[PDB]
């Protein structure tokens, strides 16, 4: 089959899909804790949703891969990771509250 | 060039190529100094009718941003800006 | 321990002109400044071998809680 | 008036890391002029070193005083852990500069400043 | 007493006997400018301070026209621009080339005018 | 068409645009004056309090992706309150895209940074602290890079003049190399350029 990825600092996987269903499923029970209301679990929901679709409709990763249209399987997986943590972090702030303190008027006239 | 055979053929062993073919030097494989007085073009905007300026002002196009989301002035998942078409190796010595 | 420390103070540059006694209040009696008093304590800890935190080494400005420390 | 604050609150902590720093400055100057084979005295140093303190006693703001603490801590990095050489040291006392004169006569007979 | 205008859609209010030059300085958008000097008297000799004037076809002389209420005003519009770029090439048709020498050379209006309008 | 006009296309004017409209809604704080330019690029303005995460949202969230700090740079512009305008310009591979946020700031003002998030900042907030005087919370080291080890002051401002106030020369005197004020030899010409006729009339201002 495969001996590497062609990059460094990454692995031969050989657990695909699976890997990928918890870190999907982990993401949604996540958001499970955000307000309906909020533009990231409204986004980040169906997002994630369609990547579940995709990996169950292409059990192969050399079609899974270029199915996703994103980096390789490895890419992805650690793309998941990360939007794990920035939800997890987008839960102790508070961003889809309202603004903070508007600035002066003055302030983004360019010219001058 | 003015060397000699068994040197060349000597040197030519050493390295494994040929020399006398692409020298370093240069022995009248050049173009000759002294060129002719040249006559030069113009651009497609030395004409004298249907040049007016106010069609190719260039720098008065410009005109200023479009602002969005100002402090006082269902949807899909989008991006800035559709993904990276992947490459494909080359036809000619894709390994080194 | 006061014996050296008023040989350290009479030691001092610009101090012990006429008093040095285990009482007196830097900064009100003697009229100086936190920077001198910072220079004795300093000096002090050298002597001793001993370490102070900012905070209490201001609040020791009077010569007889400076020994009650160096003691403590 | 209703402003955000920077490493601190008020003067007296302000001060409680400015007094800090004069113990750094003044534990530190000796290991100066001994490693690099300087002229001045001990003495000398410390009277510069509170001068360059007394000559930022006009002040009030907490976070003047912070940048002020930071700045001079940044230098004293830059001292301890030699980078800093002979010249980059004495720069400070205008060893090559004669004194302002603040007569005004003495200023009217060299030149124009008023 | 007053008196309407809608330039570039913008609005103002001047005063009769007024002029379009007059009224485009009290927007801020400058005209040209080759026989005017607010203190003297006026002509239409150099013409260069031509307009557009919407809802009617022939082009006038800002230093000369005084404002009809109800009037849009076009100062870079196509009709203008192109009557600035005959006007110019007009002028420098003879205007020798003692750019240079003229001691007026980096002051010049016309050289200002010429590199822009 | 005419030859000496770039095409001023649609497919990114309006592509950023989505993107900047999703990214207002998701960030109705830390947010404001989003904008796209007429040359096909994406500006974004912010409160310095919402820096983080603006950062950790743009790298992290996949339709993002925005990787690599190209850039971290500074202006300074004196006529208002907030002078220092810090700017980030980020890329994508994945989307083959560029970004810039900008966030205001001033003396006195201090700025959170990024250096948990893009490692690059390290040392481009150690030029900002050296060069204008903005000053950056947990940072690790921050020190004069460019500039001498006793340099003082803040040049890349717009105070802060051409020539410096110090030059340097060699003493026998002494045998150091000492630092005097300037007594130039020439002076600093400064031509006066800007022409008053004015070229762009949509770039105005009125009253
Ligand atoms: S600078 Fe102006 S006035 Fe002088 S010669 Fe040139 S066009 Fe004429
Ligand atoms: S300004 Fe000369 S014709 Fe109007």
């Amino acid at each position: 089959l495969k001996k590497t990825t062609g990059l460094v600092g990454l692995a031969v996987c050989d657990t695909p899909h699976e890997r990928l269903t918890i870190l999907y499923t982990k993401t949604l029970d996540i958001l499970k804790h955000f307000p309906k209301h909020a533009a990231y679990r409204k986004y980040t929901e169906q997002i994630t949703n369609e990547k579940l679709d995709m990996v169950k409709a292409e059990p192969d990763v050399k079609k899974l891969e270029a199915l996703l249209q994103g980096g390789e399987v490895e890419e992805v997986i650690l793309q998941a990771e990360k939007e794990l943590s920035l939800a997890r972090k987008m839960l102790k702030w508070k961003p889809w509250e309202p603004l903070v303190e508007e600035p002066p008027a003055n302030q983004w006239k360019w010219p001058i | 060039a003015s060397a000699t055979r068994v040197i060349q053929k000597l040197r030519n062993w050493a390295s494994g190529q040929d020399l006398q073919a692409k020298l370093q030097l240069r022995y009248q494989e050049i173009a000759k100094r002294t060129q002719p007085p040249p006559k030069l073009p113009v651009g497609p905007s030395h004409k004298l009718s249907n040049n007016y300026y106010c069609t190719r002002d260039g720098r008065r196009e410009v005109v200023p941003p479009s602002i969005i989301m100002s402090s006082q002035k269902e949807k899909k998942a989008v991006t800035p800006a559709p993904p990276m078409k992947r490459w494909e190796l080359s036809k000619d010595q894709p390994y080194l | 321990i006061k014996d050296r420390v008023l040989y350290v103070l009479k030691l001092y540059d610009k101090i012990d002109p006429e008093k040095l006694s285990v009482n007196s209040h830097f900064m009100k009696d003697l009229g100086l400044d936190s920077l001198d008093q910072v220079e004795i304590i300093m000096a002090m800890e050298d002597e001793f071998g001993f370490e102070i935190p900012d905070i209490d080494a201001e609040k020791l400005m009077c010569p007889q809680e400076i020994v009650d420390y160096i003691a403590d | 008036t209703s402003v955000k604050p920077i490493f601190s609150r008020d003067l007296n902590e302000a001060k409680r890391r400015v007094r800090e720093l004069y113990r750094a400055w003044y534990r530190e100057v000796p290991n100066t002029v001994h490693l690099m084979q300087l002229d001045i005295t001990v003495k000398q140093g410390r009277d510069k070193v509170r001068e360059m303190f007394m000559k930022n006693a006009h002040v009030t703001d907490p976070r003047v005083v912070d940048l002020l603490v930071i700045k001079g801590k940044m230098e004293l990095q830059e001292t301890i852990k030699v980078w800093k050489q002979r010249t980059h040291v004495m720069r400070f006392f205008h060893e090559t500069e004669t004194p302002r004169p603040k007569d005004f006569l003495s200023k009217f007979y060299m030149g124009h400043d008023p | 007493n007053l008196i309407e205008v809608f330039v570039d859609g913008q609005s103002v209010m001047v005063e009769p006997g007024t002029t379009v030059l007059q009224a485009c300085e009290k927007v801020g958008m400058q005209i040209p400018r080759f026989c005017y000097h607010e203190r003297l008297s006026v002509a239409g000799n150099c013409r260069m301070c031509l307009v557009e004037i919407e809802k009617a076809p022939k082009v006038v002389a800002a230093c000369a026209m005084p404002v009809m209420k109800g009037w849009n005003i076009l100062t870079n519009s196509e009709k203008s621009k192109k009557a600035r770029e005959g006007v110019m090439e007009f002028l420098l048709a003879n205007h020798p080339l003692d750019c240079p020498i003229c001691d007026q050379g980096g002051e010049c209006d016309l050289q200002d005018q010429s590199m822009m309008f | 068409k005419r030859p000496t006009v770039r095409p001023r296309s649609d497919v990114t004017h309006k592509q950023l645009s989505a993107f900047g409209e999703y990214v207002a809604e998701i960030l109705p704080k830390y947010v404001q004056q989003v904008q796209v330019s007429c040359l096909d690029e994406l500006e974004i303005c912010i409160h310095p309090d919402g820096v983080i995460p603006t950062l950790t949202f743009l790298r992290d969230h996949t339709n993002a992706q925005f990787k690599s700090l190209a850039d971290l740079t500074a202006v300074d512009v004196p006529t208002r309150q907030n002078r220092f305008e810090i700017v980030y310009n980020l890329l994508s591979l994945r989307f083959n895209s560029r970004i810039r946020v900008k966030t205001y700031a001033d003396e006195l003002t201090p700025i959170d940074s990024i250096v948990s998030v893009h490692i690059a900042a390290n040392w481009y907030e150690r030029e900002v602290w050296d060069m204008f005087g903005v000053f950056f919370f947990n940072h690790p080291d921050l020190r004069r890079i460019l500039t001498d080890y006793g340099f003082e002051g803040h040049p890349f401002r717009k105070d802060f003049p051409l020539t410096g106030y110090v030059e340097l020369r060699y003493d026998d005197e002494v045998k150091r190399v000492v630092a005097e004020p300037v007594e130039l030899a020439q002076e600093f010409r400064k031509f006066d350029l800007n022409s008053p006729w004015e070229a762009f009339p949509a770039y105005r201002q009125p009253p």
